[PDB]
């Protein structure tokens, strides 16, 4: 096997040394421990065939941090073939150096990359341009030493287009990792030179020269309003980065347009046929175009405020895009489609995903607080799902129901009838509390308050900490505002918490409520029962210093998370 | 009427999930369509395929009343599935459970030895809180015979009964008493576990 | 008592199923889901025993398929090991060189020789030609 | 900023595997497999995982999943763009995507692999430019990946100059219960198959309703579409000056345009459908469909799928024209369609079985799915006009193009 | 296609029909059933589950399938609507206070809209005693004639005789078969 | 022939645009 | 394969 595999390598005939690396390679796809071979294969390394040169320069690079003493054996190969007439054998072998993850092998390679940075082959110029930050990346230093920087800096301002492209994607990889001394930036000219490339530039190098605007920081309208208009033509690209790398810059130079001008709303109006465009991709990046709906939803929502239709949700569209399609409706929900958006979430209940159903139950409370406007056909519509006969529609009703009584309860009293009988025996802690915590407030349009708390009154020394106290809130503001067909039941409740009652939290609250009692009754109803301020809801917007800087990252990690670039990154 | 043995070849010959679901379906609309005729020839490949699906991850929810009919049938490759089906799909939970009292005291009368024991052995794997009920007074008419084969399912149908109903072990006391002589090393094992519940 | 037995392959295959406890379809998925996930993700030197649920769950596989139980914590571990050891044999026996692939086409065979075996948790017949006896006669009517 | 492109397999396999910067190692693949188990066991699972400070962003091919290992705070999006790129080159090299390819083409793969991305940044992405350079059955790289002209390999030469274009339409209805209509998007797709000689600069004109309205001719039947997107070749600076389509077409079939604005017209078939579902007795499929298209058009192959119950069985179907057809892969009442006349009325009355015993758990209502394709039918209006052939040798080309409307997302929700 | 097997088949003789047996318990039916299949008055303990037997007679096997009248058992009648093609109904009219129950049964089974084929069948049980009514006075009662587009026939059965059950099944049998 | 509609010649440019 | 291995193999 191994023995019989190295006698194959170590032969004199071709026929062989083909397949004896054809089978090296295959057993380490197939998941062999071939390093050990590693100095047996460094022989049949100089062939004039190109097929077993490829191989074994694969096998050096997935065998180099493995066998590092064992890989001095190269540099004088990597160096001859660094010279050979043909392009692609060159290429190769650049590549193949800055692969070679090796700390003594790196500081040899110096003179290969600056003979081949200078290389007539456009190949050649991108292959070079590629090991130069693969070396930096390795070694900051050696780069520096060998001056590799002004070299780079001077490939933007030369022909071959792919080869300026890949200059400028190596020089912002290492600008990404250098610590922002002496930094690489340009003036308008180096700016308008990369644009003038730009139109010739491939898919892949369209993304690295757009990229490079999305560090620069325009000074003037002027400079602004060109780029702008040499940025709206990237919108008409086939590839789905090409266009939201055209968005994130134009959203970037946003910053220094006026609105006072005609070219914002220019930009404003070509920016939503984009965003319908990219909505219509395929299901991975559907993800990503909704993230980037949302990112920039919190910063210009006036563009898409009439796209509403492209935000619902499709059958056969993916959770994690179903998931997404909620949030963009409710972040560009609005009075003029609240009727549809009421439809959109009646449709999305009738669904069988418990996730998708608590999804759509949270959107559907979020847009009823949102817009007062709608409530009433909110809360019809709640009413509709509990009468439905959903536990898990049963609990987010009662739950939507709860936090809508304590945001708009003014004219919530004509619903408390339906809920006094809606099936209290859900034991979900987040529906039991909301319901306690209804009744308790809403203890006026109900005749039958008390006995409905004395269900609920059987386990509260075992029910939970939140659910006891609900009920306790509830026992004792039924007791401040009707005492007549409550005075037992405050007594009983306080007896069941203060001395049945081990929670410190709960037996503070008891003893503070027999207290009071005890103190003054009548003092308790402007104390207990008093009128609370407005609530102060939980704004979704994020802050704007993050979006400032979440702008800049479009298209990245740190936008599909919602997460600064610091606080993901290891 | 598919044999067993090419429904689990296609089982395996299946790959991806979507696809083994399909051939799952697929099948189960022929074994529905044939339940549905009343089948009474092939209806042993039919709730074999059944069985298979339902432990290979599919519903077998509409193959109840086909398990209750085969109980109650004459064929002794039929009562075996049945009973198979039963001890399979069946539970307290199932609610249908209910019919299968008459099937049962139907066959603890029977005169062969295997479908009485069928019987028995499903009825302690299934037991129900009610079926134990009306079960009891033929559980103790088989735990007074002289069945060496009979003797410990008998006393596994007690301890299974008197561990569903365990105020029925005041019937069980004037049964097992002088039973401790027992030659057969299975019925010593059946009556010391007994008196170890008891 | 067996609360449960199951046979399952080191894919996670399961060739065999028996649970003693009426538990609901859904939550018994969910039982068998986090006994193959325990078992797939032990070691070789666990003992063979797990307490699952207050449930001395033993696994023992002879092969690449194992076996697994579910007795309660009220008798010796050991006797769940013999009674498989036992019952793996009477199997070989009843079958003649039982493999893997005979398991999923003999299914019914080993769910009728497992309810001849034990009944409700607990043994039906210690010897193991009595009970060989007893599925052939049964076998054989037809 | 991808640091390795590996490939997994069914079984949790990585297929095969290829570092692009080597910050990660490649014992994580491992986990990657447990992680996508518990996130989709908890509906947490999504196309980008992460394994600690490594995320794992891929997507789901035919056979495997072609999942990428990154640290950095790379683009995800430029991630996705190089799978896409990966897996349109696989298609054009290997007919088939599956686990047969990999282990048997894997001489070929590797050098493709090195040849299209080198250090996590790609290169190069057309596989008819890459398919002179790395073959599986070398000379120096073409001067077109070089040159500005990535996508169309000069010196090319055939006996006849004929292109075929496909104006293919995708007729997309979100149809709600309530029998309205939500999202009704009519996207366009003009697919040509380029084989002329040379390297001609094709510019294509239509009777486009900006073109009309900058050219004073906003009168006659033009089509507006909302987004018009253009492909590589496409030049991006001439649209935007006056609307001008000029672009050198590729040597074989590429997408060119795709046109994509909202459609206000009436739906070409109007399907009623009732479901007189008796309780766990019988189930009655009243389900009539009316052809609101053009009688001169014929829906060639409609395929109405009608979902049917789950557990139905023993069904009798009562229609009037056509094949219909339950599949139990499926599910539902296939409503097949050899030949539809424009205008026509097919009537069905389904009647199937129901076991007694309810199910335990709901199944959901499916949509309606229509798969009506009729050729030789442009319902948006939008009507080549022209197709500038210029090339420097000069020769009389022979431009051909074919108008195809099929459904698209032409879904409509149940009741 | 060719249907000579089917004539050759029903020159002798091929149908063989269908039968259901519902009912209160204690009505009758365990017995009236033995007397079908056997001829003979067998006691047996009350129906628990249900009985399955068939009937050879006129060249038609009239299988019958046995429901218990028990209350936990009366929602369960359902399970044998399906693939069911004969309904025969027996009446107690031994019990008064039963009586109601009986003809609320009958209503609700006769409520479902996949039972609609089923003729009905109404069978006299337990005419032996004085207290027993005629074929016309329960009929009356039950309001067996306002049951619209079903086909009901009352014959009166004695359990410890036998006699009637030839009449109605002639009854049964030109009911079901339509031909000579 | 060819399922889909049969493929037409396109023109050269608007004529009728000069 | 490794199934069609006994599992004893006795
Ligand atoms: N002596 C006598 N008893 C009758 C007569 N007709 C009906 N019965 C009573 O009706 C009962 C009939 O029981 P079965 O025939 O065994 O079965 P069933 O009619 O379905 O009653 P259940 O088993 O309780 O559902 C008998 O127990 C008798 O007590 C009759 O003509 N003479
Ligand atoms: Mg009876």
């Amino acid at each position: 096997e191994i023995f019989e595999l190295k006698a194959e390598l170590n032969s004199d005939k071709k026929e062989k040394k083909k397949e004896a690396v054809k089978k090296v390679i295959a057993s380490m796809t197939v998941g062999k421990d071939v390093s050990a071979l590693f100095p047996d294969v460094v022989n049949c390394m100089q062939t004039d065939n190109l097929e077993l040169k490829k191989l074994v320069y694969l096998y050096l690079m997935n065998y180099a941090k493995s066998q590092p003493d064992m890989a001095i054996m190269a540099v004088n190969t990597f160096v001859k073939d660094c010279e050979d007439p043909n392009p692609l054998i060159r290429a190769l072998a650049v590549r193949t150096m800055g692969c070679i993850r090796v700390d003594k092998i790196t500081e040899y390679l110096c003179e290969p990359l600056r003979k081949c940075l200078k290389d007539e082959d456009p190949y050649v110029r991108k292959t070079a341009a590629v090991c130069v930050a693969k070396l930096h990346d390795i070694n900051a230093q050696l780069v520096e030493d060998q001056g590799f920087l002004d070299t780079l800096k001077d490939l933007i301002s030369d022909s071959n287009p792919m080869v300026v492209a890949n200059a400028v994607a190596a020089l912002s990889e290492i600008a990404e990792s250098h610590p922002s001394s002496n930094l690489l930036d340009l003036n308008p000219q180096s700016i308008n030179k990369l644009l003038t490339a730009l139109n010739e530039c491939t898919e892949w190098g369209q993304i690295f020269i757009l990229d490079c605007l999305a560090n620069y920081m325009p000074k003037d309208d002027r400079e602004a309003q060109s780029i702008c208009e040499r940025v709206t033509p990237r919108l008409s690209h086939a590839n789905s980065a090409v266009v939201l790398s055209a968005v994130k810059v134009l959203m970037k130079f946003m910053e220094m347009l006026s609105k006072d001008l005609d070219y914002y709303g220019t930009l404003l109006k070509k920016l939503a046929p984009p965003l319908v465009t990219l909505l219509s991709a395929e299901p991975e990046l559907q993800y990503v175009a909704l993230r980037n709906i949302n990112l920039i939803v919190q910063k210009r929502p006036e563009i898409l405020k009439h796209e509403m239709k492209v935000f619902f949700v499709k059958y056969n569209d993916p959770i994690y895009v179903k998931l997404e399609k909620l949030d963009i409706m409710i972040r560009l929900a609005s009075q003029a489609n609240i009727a549809q958006v009421l439809a959109e979430l009646r449709e999305y209940a009738t669904e069988v995903d418990v996730d998708f159903v608590r999804k759509a139950v949270r959107a559907i409370g979020r847009c009823a607080i949102k817009v007062e406007q709608s409530a009433e056909r909110c809360v019809s519509t709640l009413l509709d799902l509990i009468q439905t006969k959903v536990n898990y529609v049963v609990q987010e009703a009662i739950v939507v129901i709860k936090d809508i009584f304590r945001k708009y309860p003014n004219k919530y009293e004509s619903v408390i009838a339906t809920l006094c009988e809606n099936l209290d025996s859900l034991d979900e802690p987040e529906a039991r509390a909301a319901m306690i915590w209804i009744v308790g407030e809403y203890a006026e349009r109900i005749d039958n308050a008390d006995e409905l708390l004395e269900s609920f009154l059987e386990g509260f020394h075992d029910k939970s900490t939140q659910v006891q106290l609900q009920l306790l809130t509830a026992i004792v503001k039924l007791f401040l505002k009707k005492p007549t067909e409550t005075q037992e039941l405050v007594q009983q409740v306080l007896s069941l918490a203060t001395q049945d009652s081990d929670n410190p939290d709960l037996r503070d609250r008891g003893y503070i409520y027999w207290r009071l009692l005890s103190t003054d009754p009548v003092a308790a109803k402007e104390v207990v029962l008093a009128e609370k301020p407005l609530i102060s809801e939980e704004t979704d917007l994020i802050e704007p210093t993050l979006l400032d800087e979440l702008i800049c990252y479009i298209g990245t990690l740190a936008s599909v998370y919602h997460k600064p670039p610091s606080a993901f990154v290891e | 009427p598919i044999r067993l043995r090419e429904l689990i070849r296609t089982i395996r010959t299946a790959r991806t999930q979507a696809e083994e679901r399909e051939m799952i379906q697929k099948e189960c609309a022929a074994i529905r369509s044939s339940f549905r005729e009343e089948d009474n020839t092939y209806r042993c490949r039919n709730v074999a395929k059944l069985l298979y699906m339902h432990m290979l991850g599919y519903p077998a929810h509409f193959g109840q009343l086909e398990c209750l009919k085969l109980i109650a049938s004459q064929k002794f490759t039929d009562k075996r599935i049945g009973y198979l089906g039963a001890m399979l799909l069946l539970d307290e939970r199932q609610d249908v459970h209910l019919l299968m009292t008459n099937c049962i005291k139907n066959d603890l009368n029977h005169s062969t030895q295997f479908v009485q024991g069928l019987a028995l052995c499903t009825l302690g794997c299934m037991g129900s809180s009610e079926m134990c009920r009306d079960l009891a007074g033929e559980v103790e008419k088989l735990l007074k015979t002289s069945n060496s084969y009979l003797r410990k399912k008998a006393a596994l149908c007690a301890v299974h009964v008197i561990r569903k109903v365990p105020e029925l072990m005041e019937m069980f006391l004037p049964a097992t008493k002088n039973l401790l002589n027992e030659k057969n090393h299975g019925v010593l094992h059946t009556s010391v576990v007994l008196l170890t519940e008891m | 008592m067996i609360h449960f037995i199951l046979l399952f392959s080191r894919q996670g295959k399961l060739r065999l199923q028996k649970w003693y406890i009426t538990l609901p379809d859904k939550e018994r998925k969910k039982i068998t889901r986090e006994i193959v996930q325990i078992i797939l993700s032990r070691g070789h030197r666990t003992s063979s025993f797990v307490d699952w649920k207050e449930l001395k769950l033993v696994y023992k596989r002879y092969a690449s398929l194992y076996f697994c139980c579910a007795i309660e914590n009220q008798d010796n571990e050991l006797l769940t090991l013999e009674i498989v050891h036992r019952y793996v044999e009477l199997l070989d026996k009843y079958f003649g060189n039982v493999c893997e692939l005979d398991i999923i086409f003999n299914f019914e065979k080993a769910y009728f020789i497992l309810d001849e075996f034990i009944i409700g948790g607990e043994i039906q017949e210690t010897s193991k030609k009595i009970a060989v006896k007893a599925i052939e006669d049964s076998d054989m009517l037809q | 900023s991808a640091s390795a492109v590996y490939v997994l397999d069914l079984k949790g396999k990585v297929l095969i595997c290829r570092n692009y910067r080597g910050d990660v190692d490649m014992s994580e693949v491992e986990h990657f497999m447990p992680i996508l188990m518990e996130k989709e066991e908890e509906g947490m699972l999504s196309p980008i995982l992460a394994h600690g400070g490594v995320r794992f962003m891929w997507i789901k091919h035919n056979n495997l999943y072609l999942v990428a290992t990154s640290k950095k705070n790379a683009c995800v999006s430029l991630v996705f763009s190089f799978l896409y790129k990966v897996v349109q080159v696989f298609s054009e090299y290997f007919k088939e995507l599956e686990e047969e390819s990999i282990r048997d083409n894997f001489v070929i793969i590797y050098e493709l692999l090195d040849e299209l991305m080198d250090f996590g940044y790609p290169q190069t992405t057309d596989s008819k430019i890459l398919q002179e350079y790395i073959t599986q059955e070398a000379p120096r790289p073409p001067a077109t990946v070089t040159n500005a002209v990535s996508w169309r390999s000069e010196g090319i030469k055939y006996r006849k100059n004929e292109v075929f274009l496909d104006v293919i339409e995708a007729v997309n209805l979100l149809v709600s219960a309530n029998g309205n209509v939500l999202r009704s998007e009519i996207v366009g797709s003009i697919k040509m198959r380029v084989f002329l000689s040379g390297m001609p600069e094709l510019r294509l004109g239509l009777n486009d309703k900006v073109l009309f309205d900058n050219t004073g001719r906003g009168k006659s039947k033009s089509v507006e579409l909302e987004d018009v997107k253009f492909h590589q070749c496409v030049r991006l600076s001439r649209f935007e000056n006056d609307r001008t389509i000029s672009f050198i077409p590729p040597d074989g079939e590429f997408e060119l345009m795709s046109y994509r604005l909202n459609t206000h017209v009436k739906p070409l078939i109007w399907i009623e459908s009732v479901i007189e579902k008796h309780s766990h007795s019988r189930i009655e499929y009243m389900v009539k469909a009316k052809s609101q298209f053009k009688r001169r058009s014929t829906a060639n192959n409609v395929e109405i799928h009608i979902p049917v119950p789950n557990d139905a069985d023993s069904p009798k179907f009562k229609t009037t024209v056509g094949s219909v057809k339950w599949v139990p892969e499926n599910s539902e009442i296939v409503w097949s369609v050899k030949s539809f006349p424009g205008g026509k009325e097919y009537l069905m009355r389904a009647h199937f079985g129901l076991p007694s015993v309810e199910a335990e758990d709901k199944e959901g209502k499916p949509p309606i799915s229509v798969k009506f394709e009729i050729p030789y039918f442009t319902t948006s209006g939008i009507q080549v006009r022209y197709l500038k052939i210029i090339e420097k040798s000069g020769y009389q080309a022979l431009p051909w193009v074919r108008y195809i409307t099929q459904n698209g997302d032409y879904q409509l929700r149940t009741q | 296609g060719n249907i000579f097997a089917n004539l050759f088949k029903g020159l002798f003789g091929k149908k063989e029909m269908r039968i259901l047996m519902v009912g209160l318990d204690a009505a009758g039916k365990t017995t009236i059933l033995y007397k079908l299949k056997l001829g003979e008055i067998v006691t047996t303990i009350p129906t628990i589950g249900f009985n399955v037997e068939t009937v050879e007679y006129k060249n038609i096997s009239f299988t019958v399938w046995d429901v218990g009248g028990q209350d936990k058992i009366r929602p369960l009648w359902r399970h044998y609507f399906q693939n069911t093609q004969g309904l025969i109904f027996v009446v107690d009219s031994n019990d008064r206070e039963r009586v109601n129950e009986a003809r609320e049964e009958l209503m609700r089974m006769l409520a479902e809209d996949e039972l609609r084929d089923a003729v009905l069948l109404v069978f006299a049980n337990k005419q032996d005693l004085p207290n027993a009514m005629n074929a016309a006075e329960i009929t009356d009662k039950l309001g067996l004639h306002s049951l619209r587009h079903r086909n009901w026939y009352i014959q009166a059965t004695c359990a410890t005789s036998g006699d009637g059950l030839y009449e109605g099944l002639d009854w049964l049998s030109n009911q079901l078969r339509n031909q000579k | 022939d060819r399922k889909g509609g049969s493929y037409s010649q396109a023109a050269g440019s608007d004529s009728a645009q000069s | 394969k490794g199934e069609n291995t006994s599992l004893l193999h006795p």
